């Protein structure tokens, strides 16, 4: 009875991919 | 063994809550019985092993 | 001249045949892998042999000049200098919902039911099946976040209380998982490894991203569950000699001896703390040293020593207060076959260590969540006797009640306090008993012929003893244990393996609401409203 009372990212991934593509093109 | 305990105390290995005790007849009251450790300067505690091993670890 | 225009000239290339060209180009690619990568490689041929000049095309200027300046001036084989020139509205239902009865996990007949079984009225709701995404279980993370697949089909995220499809993570050939308490991370483990170009049999992807936060290889597995802490600010991830840390999510290894240890058997993350303990295998004179530490201070403050010990298994208090180490040690000095617990006191000042002995060895251990009692069960399978200890905050501990000719070896610990459920349900029979507090009594026995496992709810509402299909015969039932002798379950659904609480959020409660429950006096309405609902 006492218990019952108690009851009731896309832009960053694209920027990371662009940085990875720029690093791979440099490499 | 118990004789190892007296020769361990007398060689400055045992400390009681950061006081290094060289007395084998120290009567440990029970707010010091909890803290019984090896020393911070002992080889079986923190480090700097003794003259026997460091003369022994010079082979060449 | 437009486009890439990234043709280069790398001098002092050695002349080799076409059959050894693959091994020679791999050594040339490994030399060029310090600053770059190979996307286009060509070599001239003079009468079948190499002419002595090759090119590495990048299709940008920047690192092709930097790798040229990092490969020149070195004499290659011994002598030859090379020169290069170029949602929240839907999901988290279970705190503020109307009933506050603890839900369960349902699986019967290995895919014919994938559901939740309710703390029920034998009403139609909730009527559930969630189709064909999982073979092995309906499997949860500790914030209630998941109803998942452990299979080669992947590792799956599904959210809501009503099984909505959120996210699918990449795993082929998956064997296992690891789940965060703070809803920050997840892992998958794979029994078929991936290739050496990104070598992995531990592929672990974040809960937020569905992409790998850290990943590394795994060749051996000791036991089930590289786990996450109560807050997840620090983790422990080794491969198979080590202990060292992987950070959330960067896999940061520190240079500490305190956070990164050499060659130990067992480790944990603390129930209240950011704190790591372990035990080390003994040297010839130097002790076996369990250390109590702090992670970010990089120092060993607290070292237990005990001479002539062989092995140790760790048990923390489930609020992080006490750490008991159960040994299989008998002394080599004395003949007497006796075991000892080192009990630390971490929250009290200057970490006192106390010892408490037994004439026999233990087969189990229990530490009370949020209690000033302790339950310790020692002995063999015919002789398993439990002793209820009462350990005050200041002083020492003692033994209250030992029982002869008992077999109660399974202890389901409730979140309510002042009540223990003790079962003898491991693999000869089920024998249940309730161990109440103030006073300690043995008052009741609930009969179970099919049950194998006993675990309790995160409210304090049910401690359930249920049955498993591939470990014993068809005797099937589901009989959960209520405290008052009232029936808590009636269900027989074929080949069911388990039923356990889908968890709830961090509550962040206060002492003032428990003080009002520390006052029939005001709790008079809940029975009378139930009487109007049960009228005919």
């Amino acid at each position: 009875e006492k218990e019952k009372k108690e009851l009731q990212i896309p832009l960053i991934k694209s920027a990371y991919e662009e940085q990875r593509i720029k690093d791979m093109d440099l490499w | 063994s118990i004789h190892h305990a007296r020769v361990l105390i007398r060689q400055r290995h045992i400390r009681v809550r950061k006081q290094v005790v060289n007395i084998p007849s120290f009567i440990v009251r029970l707010d010091s019985q909890k803290h019984i450790d090896f020393s911070l300067r002992s080889p079986y505690g923190g480090g700097r092993p003794g003259r026997v091993k460091r003369k022994n670890a010079k082979k060449g | 001249a437009d486009g890439i225009d990234s043709v280069i000239v790398v001098d002092n290339v050695p002349q080799v045949g076409p059959d050894r060209l693959e091994k020679l180009k791999n050594v040339i690619h490994k030399i060029f892998s310090k600053f770059g990568k190979i996307t286009n490689d060509f070599y001239p041929e003079e009468d079948g042999k190499t002419k002595g000049y090759i090119f590495l095309e990048y299709a940008s200027p920047a690192h092709a000049v930097d790798a040229v300046k990092n490969a020149d001036g070195y004499k290659l084989d011994k002598q030859h200098t090379f020169r290069v020139n170029l949602d929240l509205g839907n999901l988290r239902y279970w705190l503020e919902e109307a009933e506050c009865r603890d839900q369960y996990s349902v699986i019967f007949e290995s895919g014919d039911r994938t559901s939740i079984f309710w703390n029920d009225v034998k009403d139609p709701v909730s009527i559930e099946e969630r189709a064909r995404w999982t073979e092995t279980y309906v499997r949860w993370s500790p914030k209630g976040t998941y109803l998942a697949t452990f299979h080669q089909r992947g590792i799956a995220l599904w959210g809501g209380e009503k099984f909505k499809q959120i996210q699918r993570f990449s795993h082929q050939g998956v064997q296992l998982i690891d789940f965060s308490p703070c809803e920050r991370y997840l892992v998958t483990f794979s029994p078929l490894m991936d290739t050496q170009d990104d070598p992995q049999a531990i592929i672990i992807w974040d809960i937020l991203t569905g992409h790998k936060k850290r990943g590394f290889h795994c060749e051996s597995s000791a036991h089930w569950p590289f786990k996450w802490s109560h807050d997840g600010k620090f983790f422990a991830r080794m491969t198979l000699d080590t202990l060292s840390i992987y950070e959330t999510p960067s896999m940061g290894l520190l240079d500490k001896k305190s956070l990164k240890i050499s060659g130990i058997k067992d480790f944990s993350w603390s129930p209240g703390g950011n704190i790591i303990a372990f035990w080390v295998p003994e040297d010839k004179d130097i002790p076996a040293r369990v250390t109590l530490m702090q992670l970010p201070t990089r120092q060993e403050i607290r070292v237990r020593n005990l001479f002539n010990v062989v092995d140790c298994k760790l048990h923390w208090q489930k609020n992080g207060d006490y750490l008991c180490v159960k040994v299989d040690r008998t002394p080599k000095g004395t003949q007497g076959v006796v075991t000892n617990f080192e009990i630390f006191r971490m929250r009290e000042k200057q970490v006192p260590v106390d010892v408490v002995e037994m004439k026999e060895t233990i087969i189990a251990f229990a530490w009370e969540p949020n209690g000033s009692k302790f339950a310790v069960l020692h002995g063999e399978a015919p002789r398993i006797s439990v002793s209820f200890y009462h350990v005050k905050n200041n002083g020492k501990i003692e033994l209250i009640k030992m029982f002869d000719k008992q077999q109660a070896n399974t202890i389901f610990w409730s979140p309510q306090g002042q009540f223990v459920v003790l079962a003898g349900l491991r693999s000869m029979n089920g024998a249940l008993a309730f161990v109440d507090t103030s006073d300690c009594t043995v008052m009741n026995i609930a009969e179970h012929y099919m049950a194998s496992d006993v675990e309790w709810d995160p409210t304090g509402r049910y401690v359930v003893t249920s049955v498993s299909w591939w470990s014993h015969k068809v005797d099937n039932a589901y009989w959960l244990w209520t405290f008052q002798g009232r029936l808590l379950q009636k269900n027989n659904k074929d080949r069911f393996c388990q039923l356990l609480w889908r968890p709830r959020p961090p509550t962040l409660l206060s002492q003032e609401q428990i003080k009002q429950i520390k006052k029939k006096i005001f709790e008079q309405k809940d029975r009378l409203s139930q009487s109007k609902a049960s009228k005919e």
